């Protein structure tokens, strides 16, 4: 809970993956720093004009695998592409993204390693491989890229949509305040003796967006930029 | 706060 | 910011290419010296005839990779070819360049790596192999070429095309002033603990544009060589 | 002081 | 600039050879002892009576590899054929030589490892392969065969072609004196501890042909063997 | 230096 404010803030593809790719001790998530994108996403029955920005990454659990001998092996497991299995069934309204909000990535300096095809469409599995050698038992984790969002005017139709949202009256309209996942092309092999406990969807939209963002005040652990509106290099 | 383009439809 | 005057500058490929592709030490950029070159640029709605110098080479980051036992392996991994992903994004208008600009490079002793068309074009992605031995965690650059440009008459229609750009008001004349970027067929795999942090495309365009250059004296850290418009050697 | 061909179409 | 007196001279390809490619102690360049030949070389709009001779050789840079582990492995790179990337930039009118030429070469006791035709047509990548273990960087160097040419009465029509040219009044007549480089089938691949730095051709060119040539003399560093014209066994 | 060569 009130470990969220103990997690750091990092930017870039190389402070994140630096900070949680480490196999000796690997960690369960930070804040990201990033920029704010403005433009189309289907929620329900139509488009809405949504703010995205990132704001935390974090490892997801894969696999425990177990070698009880000093054998090298290749190891074969299952990782996925595009929204995490999570998101996809929090979610009951049509949801679909365009594969032009990945600006939001370039310009956050962010590579999920994938295709903008891939990376913002239905979770899809994959397999890869590793060169192992044993005795012993290794944790995998995949990391997760978590995004905010406000879908404008969506908070009437769509509130219930989602099992984590926060609706603001802007006047005569409605915004919708919600959290999204993406897997990247990214995974750790930690051995089980220093395996850390993984963040669940559950936990991370609790902390991130019901605990640390209030949509009045647009601020808490993070704040929208809401000058992408006028931007067209931050619009898709 | 926050401009946009979007309306109920 | 002030750290890219404590940057040093570099002639030819065997100077950069050495300085930067260090796996020890890795350095995150250097200046370059080079040959000013005249000829079309497409922008916007048509060509300009642009006066482009190289500026910059810089280590762009690509990948982290973490091999966690004694395990001899083969990675892949993925790099681009052309234009940057950054450079890209963060132009609006219409780009184009003819692959006949890369006398610019022949003259400054520089060599991509790449054909005279994969050179200049969109950003392509393709796979690269590195035989591998862990334990370790390691993480991958690719070098980026930054040029300087005066698209001559530009400024008036393109001034707001570029995220980071300078007009310059010649008579009747507005001149626009940006920076490209470029990859080469080049990369370093260093260890984590040696890892330098990289720039980014924003830092690069903010401290060498728009800090040390002044278009109104053409000085500053660099400046151009407008012989070029008469010598058939640096014509395209 | 650049010299020019380009005409702004 | 007057290290050029202090390069020694070498005659034949046992001499050049051992001299330049010695991987301990790479050497930047050396004078050639050649034979001088006649017959035509095309420039511009029409073919020229030629008198050719060699004059230097230098390792020309080809890429830095970067191997972090001790790890053998397979490395590719690409190597060029015919004449030089920079020389073929440093020509603007039409410019073609017959593969007979190649005479020079048999005449200086000098092989270039490619076909007569190979060896005098334009500039062709190819690659090449070496096994290589680490850790290390390496500098990888080709050989490349300066030549010195009197192209009579080219003078007056192609004074402007070549960046670097001579220009000698006989009579009513005015001879053109320029240089010309092709690659040979050699490399060495240096550790960059010992790699040196490599010549390039505004150096090559500047020191051997304009610093050290004197057309009204016909003397300087070397002269050329007129006798080349009386001789069956030295025309093409 | 000896010479066939012309201007055409
Ligand atoms: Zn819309
Ligand atoms: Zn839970
Ligand atoms: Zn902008
Ligand atoms: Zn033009
Ligand atoms: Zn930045
Ligand atoms: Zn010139
Ligand atoms: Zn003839
Ligand atoms: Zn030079
Ligand atoms: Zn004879």
């Amino acid at each position: 809970s009130g470990r969220f404010d103990q997690y750091p803030t990092k930017k870039g593809d190389f402070a994140i993956d630096g900070y949680l790719l480490d196999y000796s001790s690997p960690k369960q998530g930070c804040w990201v720093d990033g920029i704010t994108v403005y433009g189309d996403i289907y929620i329900g029955k139509q488009n809405w004009g949504t703010y995205t920005r990132p704001v935390f990454a974090y490892l997801q659990y894969v696999e425990t695998i177990s070698i009880p001998q000093n054998v090298t092996t290749t190891l074969s497991y299952q990782l996925t592409k595009g929204h995490t299995r999570s998101f996809e069934t929090s979610v009951n309204a049509k949801y679909s993204v365009g594969a032009n909000i990945d600006i939001v990535n370039v310009g956050s300096e962010i590579s999920t390693g994938f295709t903008r095809s891939e990376s913002w469409s239905t979770t899809q599995s994959f397999t890869d491989t590793t060169e192992m050698k044993g005795p012993g038992t290794f944790v995998i984790y995949q990391v997760v890229l978590v995004y905010a969002h406000n879908a404008t005017s969506a908070g009437r139709q769509n509130a219930n949509a989602f099992a984590y949202s926060k609706t603001q009256a802007v006047g005569s309209r409605v915004d919708l305040y919600y959290l999204s996942a993406i897997t990247q092309r990214k995974r750790v092999i930690v051995p089980s003796s220093n395996a850390v406990t993984p963040l669940d969807w559950d936990t991370v939209q609790r902390n991130v967006l019901m605990e640390n963002y209030n949509p009045g005040s647009n601020s808490g652990h993070f704040s929208f930029d809401w000058s992408a509106y006028n931007d067209p290099h931050r619009r898709y | 706060q926050p401009q946009s383009h979007s309306i109920e439809l």
